[PDB]
């Protein structure tokens, strides 16, 4: 005997925040492995235009 | 003791399968470019 | 509202069941809540099936109890607790019947 | 029969025309996408006319002759009499002119192409492009009249729905307790009323500037063509919030029927559904960010059309709350209503990216817009039209539709139209302009990817004709064998099979308690509720 | 008893027989719109098919209306709710026809609120001379303020029960409106600027142009409100064909006063 | 005056309501004459309007 | 349709009891609706030189 | 610049006005992948894990403690994301201190620039059209419908200020590598101010429809150096 | 070094639509040549302005509407 309660409440908080943690591992790669990768090239080439003096 | 190992096993092959959906639902142009660059 | 007001309300409604319909429509919403029902109210869910002379609505109690138990460890301790009133009425379970 | 004033038999004529105008509205989009298969004019020989004619010939059959007469006419003239508790509509004699001007709205449009010029003006019929010095013949003369016949049918087709809901209910049906499909159209009827007379002046003034030379819009005379860009688009953004609010009514019934559960926050779903309709009025120049508005006027709209994403988030997260606990019965209306919840919302994220004035200046008239508005038209207003037909087809016709064959029509629509409209975001982020028969050679990449898919979706539509053939011929021999699904609500876990046939339909609406098909007088006594 | 109750209708709302004038008006709206776009581009030679299209349409309205008065006074499913159905179906309708003026008021605030370059820097521009509000346009406001004081002087008079004020009070209101057609015929015959007079010539014969195109149907609405009250059709406890005429004119005081303040007072 | 008189004729007439007026026989056959011409002659000029033959 | 709420009698079709098979009159309504732009691509090309 | 076959991103940023768009298109889509990451997850935990739930929890309707949470949640990202969207609007009308004025007028099938600033010693404007080269006159190696015959030269590191209008049908003026897009209204005119920061040719397109010849109107523009531009201006 | 020179901000017309900037500088130049003529150097700041930011067909138009007296703007200050 045990007054077990909260099977859906433990499957909403576990359910929401593991989508926010799944909304980060697709977005923090998109802003670092793609966006900062794209700003790496434009910071490089514009530094190879200021070299010409 | 219940929701520490039974809530896990329902969810370990789920995210192993859920990412396989988005790599086909959204990642499918990463194959037609790969197959025929010509 | 609470666990105890859940128990006292549905163990009361099983008494004025009087029919097969008002067992299954009340066994339904005694299982379709967020929480898990106590064995005090499910004892009147087998006595309600004995008052209406229908056995598979007493075998479907222990199958609705099996899916909505959320742990097998919390089921065998829950099964052995009900074995005092499950051997009088002779209610089998679906796995022992092998239908 | 032809001129019977029964509201049931008018809505079956509405639906008989919205597929005929559908198989014409998508045969034009077949030739449009066939021409974008390769650089150089392939099938059209060298003609850049009859491509701005076919684009306007296709985009107005889809908006005004498919999604308008089905979600408002084909369903609203069948369900709003039935679910509320009326016997038929409140004005049943003008209920017949609201259909029979629509084939006359077709003869005013198919003959607008067969004449010598061809209206190559685009769907947004702009004034100096459509002026008489530019377009000379009677082609655009009829294309601004077929848009007027539909403007006048769907105007009195919404006066028919404000004095049906407000007085012609049953006994206990108070104003807070209605089906959400009625609150879809009754909210829509307060947008059809308050945006179509704005349009009817914005077209007749263009008629006056073409054969009566009054110069409302003529540049020689000070008449702006930029007045048109805020007067047509004052109709235009409420118009695209009218193709989606009855789309928000069908989904709220399907997703809470095939899940055995009432909808989450019903009172929260009716206040965030007029707030879409009310605040949709106050945002109408987000289409025209680049046309030279002020630096604070664009600063207002870049904050004001993002607030349309406030009540739409309520109307989506509650559809992700009304199926969390409950069961899921994956039949065909549940498949459409669960892929509507993924492809319409991805057409919403592209909405708030376009919504900014600081970012529309690199996206206007590109193909990134056409990637955005097709995720919310062919995936938000066809995904709720297929989920409304399949949800009420055997209840209304009386015959079941070969459920094993309607699942393959869903997937060929899902993945066979996502292959078209997903690479459009890539051609537009480079900057391919719209309405062009040919393009630079670097845009031949995805335009062959999006060309292989228009044969996939229009092969599913050829299959959907056969489902309509299997439903009318031996559609009675479907529910006596194992072809279809009969009961859309399977019984509960502790509900015995022999007691289910006594209490079969546990609906929350009158629409299923009626017979299949419903009677010619399905209400000859005032029904009572609670 | 119940035997007569099984011989009658059990719901107050009206059921109509299948009439064919639904597809008659639809065929007229085809031959209106198709034929008005042909004679602008030839293919006929003469401009009388539009005159035909204004004749077959308007006789189709009265044959529609002859069946309605056959239901209004000769068959009669007009209960309290059905009386409230049309009385709200028309009060919500004129919200649409007061918003079409906002499709024409807003053009006047598009060429005068911000001055343009093709015209002058003043509104009304040079070469264009406007009529002051201290002239015959001020007769047009007082003749409707006198109309707004005689449409309610005969509104309650029909309910009052005497026919000396109810019948004669609507003939004096009908000729108060035909005389309003002729004073808006002076500025259509004596004013300097025309319909093709640029943007001031465009919107001035549009905002006041559509206000002239409603008196042809309002006087035609009095043309049956006097014929029916002489042929004893209308009653003093149930009148829909008389009530829609008063709300056609009691809102007309509001829109003409908003039309007079910006076209003439603010328009000089 | 004729409101009770027509009410005997309109109620229990067993006719279509647009044939239920006593002054309605002459209202239709000239009306069906102008209806039989106004829906063909705007459409018969359409093959004349396809070949450029205008007036 | 005024009366006879049967099974096939709320539709203005004639499904059963037709003299000709129904697939003639059903595909012949939806393929005719499919072949109307293919005559707008005919009389506007042949008029404008192309074929 | 030049579009790339099978590409999926912006053209290369050659303007700080264009460079601001790329840091706002990625600032927005970072907050769009959390929302797409939520919906794609919260729809797979329901179709898979709850299609095998035969007992429907049909007594959870209101939810007052989660009703108020997801109505401030679109009111907490939008209040954040608008502050990089307000800083781009009020800092892209910087026409304070310009250095050059060039024109661009489109007559429905071409453009017509004029360099009416009279820094050139001849004291006359240099007007020249911009026709696309047809396929019959196509020199082998030219980009089809993207390469005109008479191009346009602009200096680098200079505060230019366009004026864009037309005398006929509306059609806009779009170079995606510089972030310039204005309507060319017939009755009025519009300006943009785009400092170019690298030498190279940019190709663009005309976006808004004009008529039959909408595909036959490119906007070719190359950036040269300021002495190298002046050697072109003293010639023509 | 920096030989280029053009019209500055013109804060009374700070928006994107600079059409009244093209119109009024045509006005303020031709109102200067008839009234209060003592020099040309503060009078050519309105000449050097409207040569910029104005099309050539418009200046051909504004010099043709001025010639028949059909100039819609006030051209004669005197
Ligand atoms: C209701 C709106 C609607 C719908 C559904 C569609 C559907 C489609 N549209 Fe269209 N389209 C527009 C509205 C719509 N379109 C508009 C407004 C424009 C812009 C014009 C302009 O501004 O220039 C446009 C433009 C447009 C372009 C040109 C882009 C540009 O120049 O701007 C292209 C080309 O790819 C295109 C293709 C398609 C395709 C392949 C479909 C496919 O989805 C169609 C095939 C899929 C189906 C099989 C489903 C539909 C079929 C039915 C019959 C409906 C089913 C309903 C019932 C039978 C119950 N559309
Ligand atoms: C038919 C349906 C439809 C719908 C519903 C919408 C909805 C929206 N549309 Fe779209 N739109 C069109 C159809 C539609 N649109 C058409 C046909 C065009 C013009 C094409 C043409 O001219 O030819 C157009 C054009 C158009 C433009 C003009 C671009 C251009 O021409 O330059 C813009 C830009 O502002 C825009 C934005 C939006 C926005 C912000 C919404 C928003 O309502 C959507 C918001 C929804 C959500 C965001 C998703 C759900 C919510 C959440 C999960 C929670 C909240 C979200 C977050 C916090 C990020 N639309
Ligand atoms: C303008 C309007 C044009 C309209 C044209 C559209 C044409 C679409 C036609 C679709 C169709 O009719 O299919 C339905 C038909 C009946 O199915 P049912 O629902 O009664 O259940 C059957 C049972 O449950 C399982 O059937 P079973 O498994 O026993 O048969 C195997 C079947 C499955 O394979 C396929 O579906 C693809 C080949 O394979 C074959 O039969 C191959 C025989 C050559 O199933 C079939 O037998 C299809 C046979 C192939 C037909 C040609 C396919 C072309 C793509
Ligand atoms: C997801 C649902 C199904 C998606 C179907 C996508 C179809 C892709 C397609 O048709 O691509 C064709 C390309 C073209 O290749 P190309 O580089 O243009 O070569 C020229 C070929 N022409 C154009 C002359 C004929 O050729 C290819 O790249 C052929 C590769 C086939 C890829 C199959 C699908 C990709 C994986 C999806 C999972
Ligand atoms: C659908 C079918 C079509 C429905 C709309 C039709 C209405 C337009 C009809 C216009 C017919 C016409 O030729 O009107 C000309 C009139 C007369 O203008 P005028 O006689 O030149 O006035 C100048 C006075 N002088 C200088 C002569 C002394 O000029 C006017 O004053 C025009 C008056 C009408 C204004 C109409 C406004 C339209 C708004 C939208 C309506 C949509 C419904
Ligand atoms: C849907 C989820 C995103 C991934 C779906 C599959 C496509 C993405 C992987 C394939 C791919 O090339 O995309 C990479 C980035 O995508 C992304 O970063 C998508 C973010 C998620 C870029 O790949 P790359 O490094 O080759 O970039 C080439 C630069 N020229
Ligand atoms: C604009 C059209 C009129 C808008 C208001 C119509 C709704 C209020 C008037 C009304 O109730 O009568 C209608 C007939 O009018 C009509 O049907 C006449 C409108 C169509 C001809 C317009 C001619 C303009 C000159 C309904 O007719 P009902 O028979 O269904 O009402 C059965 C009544 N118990
Ligand atoms: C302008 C476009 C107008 C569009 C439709 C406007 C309709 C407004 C009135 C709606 C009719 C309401 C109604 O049913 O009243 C019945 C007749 O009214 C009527 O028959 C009103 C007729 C209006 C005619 C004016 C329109 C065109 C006139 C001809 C061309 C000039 C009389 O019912 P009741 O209350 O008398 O029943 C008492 C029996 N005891
Ligand atoms: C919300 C959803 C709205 C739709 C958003 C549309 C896309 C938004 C921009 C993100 C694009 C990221 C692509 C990165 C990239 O450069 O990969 C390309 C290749 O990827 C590929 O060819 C496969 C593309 C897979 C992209 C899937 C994108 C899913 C959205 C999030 C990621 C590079 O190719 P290249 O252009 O360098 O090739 C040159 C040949 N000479
Ligand atoms: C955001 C994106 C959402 C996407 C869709 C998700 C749908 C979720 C629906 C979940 C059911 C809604 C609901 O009301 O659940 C309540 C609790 O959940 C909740 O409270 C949800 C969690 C809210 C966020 C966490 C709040 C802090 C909790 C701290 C835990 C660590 C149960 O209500 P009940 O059964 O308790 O009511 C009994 C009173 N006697
Ligand atoms: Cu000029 Cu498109
Ligand atoms: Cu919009």
């Amino acid at each position: 005997i045990a007054p077990i309660t909260g099977t859906i409440k433990r499957r909403v908080i576990m359910d929401i925040v593991l989508g926010f943690s799944l909304g980060g591992v697709m977005a923090s790669y998109w802003w670092w492995g793609f966006h900062m990768d794209k700003i790496n090239k434009r910071e490089k080439f514009y530094a190879e235009l200021a070299e010409r003096k | 003791e219940s929701w520490v190992i039974t809530e896990g096993r329902r969810l370990i092959p789920e995210i192993f399968q859920w990412s396989a959906v988005l790599s086909v639902c959204l990642g499918w142009p990463g194959a037609v470019y790969f197959f025929s660059k010509a | 509202e609470t666990f105890e007001e859940f128990t006292a309300r549905y163990e009361k409604e099983f008494d004025e069941a009087y029919d097969l319909f008002e067992v299954q429509r009340v066994l339904n919403n005694c299982f379709s809540y967020d929480l898990v029902p106590a064995p005090a109210v499910i004892e009147k869910a087998l006595r309600a099936a004995r008052r209406v002379n229908d056995l598979p609505t007493a075998i479907r109690v222990f199958e609705a109890l099996k899916y909505k138990v959320e742990n097998e460890d919390q089921y065998k301790a829950y099964l052995d607790e009900l074995k005092d009133v499950r051997q009088e009425l002779g209610v089998p379970l679906k796995e022992e019947l092998f239908p | 029969w032809l001129y019977s004033t029964n509201a049931k038999d008018i809505a079956v004529l509405y639906f008989m025309l919205a597929i005929f105008s559908g198989m014409a509205g998508t045969a034009m989009s077949l030739i449009i996408r066939l021409e974008l298969a390769a650089p150089g004019s392939q099938y059209l020989h060298g003609n850049s006319q009859l491509f701005n004619v076919l684009v306007v010939g296709h985009a107005v059959l889809m908006i005004f002759f498919l999604v308008m007469p089905a979600l408002i006419g084909g369903f609203g003239n069948y369900l709003l009499p039935l679910m509320i508790g009326a016997t038929d509509t409140a004005f049943p004699r003008i209920n017949n002119i609201a259909f029979w001007v629509l084939p006359m709205g077709l003869v005013c449009l198919v003959t607008s192409t067969l004449v010598e010029s061809g209206a190559g003006t685009g769907w947004t019929v702009y004034p100096p492009l459509s002026s008489i010095q530019a377009h000379s013949g009677p082609s655009v003369d009829l294309a601004i009249f077929a848009l007027h016949l539909t403007s006048i049918s769907s105007l009195l087709g919404a006066i028919n729905f404000i004095v049906t809901t407000l007085n012609m209910r049953t006994n206990g049906m108070t104003m807070h307790k209605l089906p959400l499909f009625v609150w879809s159209i009754f909210i829509t009827a307060f947008l059809l009323l308050l945006s179509l007379p704005v349009l009817s002046a914005g077209i007749t003034m263009l008629l006056l500037d073409r054969n009566f030379n009054t110069s409302f819009f003529e540049v020689s005379g000070g008449g702006d063509p930029i007045l048109y860009e805020h007067l047509f688009w004052f109709f235009g953004h409420p118009e695209v919030y009218i193709l989606i609010i009855p789309g928000f009514g069908i989904i709220s019934h399907v997703v809470s029927t095939y899940s055995k559960k009432p909808v989450f926050g019903e009172i929260s779903m009716v206040y965030a559904m007029a707030s879409i309709g009310l605040l949709g009025f106050l945002v109408w120049s987000h289409h025209m960010y680049i046309v030279g508005l002020d630096a604070d006027t664009r600063a207002y709209f870049t904050s004001a059309t993002m607030i349309i994403a406030i009540p739409t988030g309520i109307k989506i997260f509650s559809w992700l709350a009304t199926i969390h606990g409950g069961s899921i019965r994956l039949a065909t209306p549940m498949l459409y209503a669960i892929a509507f919840l993924f492809l319409f919302t991805m057409g919403g994220l592209t909405g708030v990216a376009l919504a900014n004035a600081s970012l529309d200046v690199a996206f206007h008239d590109t193909y990134y817009v056409v990637g955005h508005f097709h995720y919310v038209l062919s995936m938000g207003a066809i995904f709720s039209l297929f989920a409304g037909y399949y949800y009420w087809s055997p209840q209304i016709l009386g015959l079941n539709y070969n459920e094993k064959l309607a699942q393959i029509q869903f997937w060929l629509i899902f993945i066979g139209a996502n292959v078209i409209f997903f690479p459009m975001h890539f051609l537009g982020i480079n900057g391919m302009p719209r309405r062009i028969p040919d393009y630079p050679d670097a845009f031949a990449g995805w335009n062959y990817v999006a060309s292989i898919g228009s044969f996939i979706a229009t092969l599913s539509l050829f299959l959907f004709i056969y489902i309509l053939y299997d439903q009318l011929v031996n559609g009675l021999n479907n529910k006596v064998n194992n072809k279809s699904v009969i009961y859309n609500k399977a019984p509960d876990f502790v509900e015995s099979n022999t007691i289910f046939n006594l209490n079969t339909v546990k609906s929350s609406s009158i629409e299923f308690l009626l017979t299949s098909p419903p009677a010619v007088h399905s209400f000859n006594t005032p029904a009572v509720q609670s | 008893t119940h035997l007569e109750r099984s011989r009658h209708q059990q719901h107050p709302f009206h059921m109509v027989m299948p009439s064919p004038w639904p597809i008659v008006v639809s065929f007229a709206l085809l031959s209106l719109a198709l034929s008005t776009a042909l004679t602008m581009h030839g293919y006929i030679g003469n401009m009388n098919m539009v005159y035909l299209a204004l004749f077959v349409l308007l006789t189709s309205s009265i044959l529609w209306f002859r069946d309605i008065v056959a239901e209004a006074t000769y068959l009669g499913d007009h209960t309290m709710a059905v009386r409230k159905g049309i009385n709200l179906g028309f009060l919500m309708f004129v919200l649409s026809e007061v918003l079409i003026f906002a499709g024409l008021f807003w053009a006047y605030f598009h060429s005068a609120m911000s001055p343009d370059v093709t015209l002058g820097a003043c509104w009304p521009p040079v070469g264009i001379e406007a009529v002051q509000p201290t002239e015959l346009p001020l007769l047009n406001t007082i003749i409707l303020l006198s109309s707004g004081a005689t449409v309610t002087y005969s509104h309650h008079a029909l309910i009052a029960g005497n026919r000396n004020k109810a019948l004669s009070g609507l003939l004096i209101t009908f000729w108060l409106i035909v005389i309003f057609v002729t004073c808006q015929y002076i500025e259509y015959t004596n004013a300097a600027f025309t319909i093709s007079d640029g943007v001031y010539g465009s919107v001035f014969y549009a905002g006041t142009g559509l206000h002239f195109l409603h008196m042809v149907m309002l006087a035609a609405m009095l043309g049956v409100n006097y014929w029916r009250m002489r042929n004893y059709h209308l009653t003093a406890g149930h009148h829909v064909g008389y009530e829609t005429t008063i709300i056609y004119t009691h809102v007309l005081d509001v829109i003409w006063l908003f039309l007079y303040v910006v076209f003439y007072w603010w328009g000089v | 005056n004729k409101v009770i008189q027509l009410q005997k004729i309109f109620q229990s007439s067993t006719k279509p309501l647009w044939w239920r007026h006593p002054r309605s026989a002459l209202y239709l056959y000239p009306f069906y004459a102008i209806f039989a011409v106004a829906v063909v002659t705007p459409l018969l000029y359409i093959p004349n309007a396809i070949r450029g033959i205008k007036a | 349709v005024h009366f006879k709420d049967g099974v096939y009698e709320n539709i203005p079709f004639k499904v059963k009891g037709r003299k000709t098979p129904y697939a003639l009159s059903h595909f012949g309504f939806f393929a005719i609706g499919f072949a109307v732009p293919f005559v707008a691509c005919y009389v506007q090309l042949k008029k404008s030189g192309a074929f | 610049d030049v579009p790339t076959p099978y590409a999926c991103y912006f053209q290369d940023s050659a303007t700080p006005n264009q460079e601001g768009i790329l840091e706002l298109h990625d600032n927005i889509m970072f907050y769009l992948l959390v929302i797409l990451g939520l919906v794609s997850w919260m729809l797979y935990t329901i179709v898979m894990t709850y299609s095998k739930n035969p007992i429907a929890y049909k007594y959870i309707k209101h939810g007052q403690t989660i009703e108020v949470i997801w109505t401030i949640f679109p009111a907490v990202i939008l209040l954040i994301i608008a502050f990089p969207s307000f800083i781009l609007l009020y800092l892209c009308d910087e026409v304070i201190s310009p250095a050059m004025t060039i024109k661009a007028i489109g007559y429905q099938w071409y453009w017509k620039y004029e360099y009416s600033d009279f820094i050139n010693d001849s004291g006359e404007t240099v007007e020249f059209e911009s026709y696309v080269i047809p396929d019959e006159l196509l020199e082998e190696g030219q980009l089809r419908l993207l390469d005109t015959d008479t191009s346009m030269v602009v200096p680098v590191d200079t505060h230019i200020r366009f004026v864009v209008t037309a005398a006929d049908v509306i059609h806009d003026f779009a170079i995606p590598s510089l972030g310039i897009k204005v309507d060319a209204t017939p009755g009025r005119l519009n300006q943009v101010s785009a400092l170019i920061q690298r030498e190279g040719v940019f190709y663009g397109a005309c976006s808004e429809l004009c008529g039959t010849g909408h595909a036959n109107m490119p906007i070719k523009i190359e950036a040269v150096s300021l002495p190298k531009f002046l050697e072109w201006l003293n010639e023509q | 070094n920096s030989p280029l020179h053009t019209v500055g901000f013109d804060a009374r017309f700070p928006q994107q639509n600079q059409t009244k900037h093209c119109w009024q500088s045509y006005v303020d130049y031709h109102k200067c040549v008839n009234m209060k003529g003592e020099d040309f150097a503060p009078c050519k700041v309105f000449w050097k302005t409207y040569n910029a930011l104005c099309p050539l067909d418009w200046i051909e138009k504004w010099d043709d509407q001025r010639e028949k007296g059909i100039f819609a703007g006030d051209i004669n200050s005197d």
